[PDB]
């Protein structure tokens, strides 16, 4: 009720090569968030933003190393953000987040933040 | 090494006269190395003014899209160099209003780090 959860779900375990699919649904706000996106922190890096796109479906931005092998998705009128993630690669193993709130994909801009899901690509 | 949310801070709040402007302006470093043209001060609880953040999600003036709009109109005082101001003499007229303040918000935790607009 009273507080906004970012919830995620999808993600997990999978071989190099393959492909998995995240979701992200906020409740309790009861307004659009312009802009929902997809960071990630992997083991020895920064966090980073991987995708994120308007409420209009527009404005969509990708990390120059997620172009072409992931999509991302929302629903209009609906805060939920989707992340297809097609041609795993290893070092896309890390913790995915959603966000929400923010501008682009400038990771300090966006105030609310999903728990964080692992996805781990194995070799 | 003034992080972006203590400037705002100093900029923007004064949670406690038609000379207000001219006071307040100097007195918070607005009128060292020029004649800011325009500021906003804000007579709300720093807490009142940092929960704009969860509030409603609306552009920026500049287009960037993480500004927050308050629910309630608040207490504000408009600072406008007037036609005598020139720099080192810098020179306020003060308005009074109650407005809706926009923010943008940035960090963890998630606090203002400028001043959009009144509305």
């Amino acid at each position: 009720g009273s507080q906004v959860q970012l919830v995620e779900s999808g993600g997990g375990l999978v071989q190099a090569g393959g492909s998995l699919r995240l979701s992200c649904a906020a409740s309790g706000y009861h307004h659009p968030y312009i802009y929902m996106g997809w960071f990630r922190q992997a083991p020895g890096k920064e966090r980073e933003g991987v995708a994120a796109m308007d409420s209009g479906g527009g404005g969509t931005l990708y990390a120059d190393s997620v172009k072409g092998r992931f999509t991302i998705s929302r629903d209009k009128g609906k805060n939920t953000v989707y992340l297809q993630m097609d041609s795993l690669k290893p070092e896309d193993t890390a913790t995915y987040y959603c966000a929400a709130g923010g501008h682009h994909l400038r990771d300090h801009t966006y105030g609310q933040w999903g728990q964080g899901t692992q996805v781990t690509v194995s070799s | 090494k003034e992080t972006a949310a203590a400037k705002f801070e100093r900029q923007h709040m004064d949670s406690s006269s038609s000379n207000y402007c001219n006071q307040m302006m100097k007195s918070r470093n607005l009128t060292k190395d020029r004649c800011k043209p325009v500021n906003t001060f804000v007579h709300e609880s720093l807490a009142d003014v940092q929960a704009v953040c969860s509030q409603k999600n609306v552009a920026c003036k500049n287009g960037q899209t993480n500004c927050y709009q308050s629910y309630s109109t608040m207490s504000i005082t408009d600072c406008r160099e007037t036609g005598s101001s020139k720099y080192p003499n810098c020179a306020y007229k003060t308005t009074q209003a109650n407005k809706h303040i926009i923010v943008a918000c940035e960090g963890n935790p998630y606090v203002p780090v400028h001043f959009d607009a009144s509305v």
